[PDB]
């Protein structure tokens, strides 16, 4: 019956080994939607640098699945906050999801 | 803010296939002013860049910035000098470091093989020695091989300044006494600027 | 700042004939900030002047008040901890530096002498080689002799760490191919803590 | 009913952090025996130097109690191992006890 199914937004938390003043990587794993597309934009238009919105993959289930990641300092993991705006135009679904640590 | 200059590895500049490089490391670049500017010079020329290539990182409570300059085997072998200039706003003046191969005319290394002492062949393992003397500069590389493969249980002393002003060292390969007796043949390969194709070789057996 | 402790020379602690000494060196002391004080502590004890003696400076534009302490071969060999405690006005706080000999079961060294290579028998000078391995700690003294008399033209590579956590080095004596031809006998002397009488001697000749 | 009661041997540990080049002291606390005597040995006859076998004390319990100590290097705490041979002739009790850093 469903022509459309909104997507589920889960936080790929930064690596707890972190330190030194080094690189960390976080993200927003956008799982089990259909149909394409899924635009992923970060903090709503202001953190575009180092961002790689990966191509969607068709699960043996038939629902879609895209990983959306961003490299930022292992030193800005605490003050700033990282907000992934996954906008799903087909199902009219908008789910923001906070990416903060474990 | 500290800066350390690193030269390419001895083999890198001896083999056209390898890639020799000069690395400039900067440690203790405060969290506040992480801006670091590199300027490279090859005999005082190139304030205007070159190959160059920086990256950026974070540590204890400071920053570490690495810049890498690929060099030309003959530029290095021809004694050219490489300058790394590190400018940081949190620095009174820029810090400059410079490196190159030691000045001096290249002397060919003499490589001799030395079989174990009679008084050692009473142990399960013996020592096959490879003497390399009279070379200059000290940049050099030593290795062991028995058959079409490397022997990995050996050690090389660091180079030592002889009365000559040339350099000498010893590499000690350790073999199961059982092998050395089976008539096996070993060989140490020495790579130096002053050797024909930057390479010579000597054999050692039990005959 | 700037303090640096130094351990005694290996040969000094192995023979009572010589006197071992922990040398505390402080660099870059200012003209307007001299007056350098010291304090030595051996395993805690001694806060008040022990048997020390420091003096002499002048440099590139700085100082260097080097203090010196007499060591007891036994004390050092047994591993007592020597603590140099410097004190300066132009210094934020009281710097420190300690040191004891490398810890670990000592291991007697194996000494082997090697003839010059056949291939080297083409030069006006040859190489007498002395191998020394299996010793721990790395403190070691190596010398050469000929029928009672000392050899001057020899060089010894520093201690290198072998696979088994032991050390080895090579000593190289340069001698006239003639002396080796005449059949003279040369000897490699090795001083180490694990050697019976802290001393062993190996010979070589044609 | 008991004419005799063997003694309990516990290790007065130096330390396991040990190192430098100073003095350390260890030992064997021989508690709640009767009757006297309690001869205390160290390594079975070979470390007599710096050894002080303290006089036994009569607890308000009536059982005896002697401390047996030995000064040796803070540097031989790891390799000498230290073995206290408490031989109690009245109760025919011999308890060796290893003294060591916890």
């Amino acid at each position: 019956p469903a022509s459309t199914k909104g997507p589920s937004v889960f936080p790929l938390a930064p690596s707890s080994k972190s330190t030194s003043g080094g690189t960390a990587a976080l993200g927003c794993l956008v799982k089990d939607y259909f149909p394409e597309p899924v635009t992923v934009s970060w903090n709503s238009g202001a953190l575009t640098s180092g961002v790689h919105t990966f191509p969607a993959v068709l699960q043996s289930s038939g629902l879609y699945s895209l990983s959306s990641v961003v490299t930022v300092p292992s030193s800005s993991l605490g003050t700033q906050t990282y907000i992934c705006n996954v906008n799903h135009k087909p199902s009219n679904t908008k789910v923001d999801k906070k990416v903060e640590p474990k | 803010p500290s800066v350390f200059l690193f030269p390419p590895k001895p083999k890198d500049t001896l083999m056209i296939s390898r890639t020799p490089e000069v690395t400039c490391v900067v440690v203790d670049v405060s969290h506040e002013d992480p801006q670091v500017k590199f300027n490279w010079y090859v005999d005082g020329v190139q304030v205007h860049n070159a190959k160059t290539k920086p990256r950026e990182q974070q540590y204890n409570s400071t920053y570490r910035v690495v810049s890498v300059l690929t060099v030309l085997h003959q530029n290095w072998l021809d004694g050219k000098e490489y300058k790394c200039k590190v400018s940081n706003k949190a620095l009174p003046a820029p810090i400059e470091k410079t490196i190159s191969k030691a000045k001096g005319q290249p002397r060919e290394p003499q490589v001799y093989t030395l079989p174990p002492s009679r008084e050692e062949m009473t142990k399960n393992q013996v020592s096959l020695t490879c003497l390399v003397k009279g070379f200059y500069p000290s940049d050099i590389a030593v290795e062991w091989e028995s058959n079409g493969q490397p022997e990995n249980n050996y050690k090389t002393t660091p180079p030592v300044l002889d009365s000559d002003g040339s350099f000498f060292l010893y590499s000690k390969l350790t073999v199961d006494k059982s092998r050395w007796q089976q008539g096996n043949v070993f060989s140490c390969s020495v790579m130096h600027e002053a050797l024909h194709n930057h390479y010579t070789q000597k054999s050692l057996s039990l005959s």
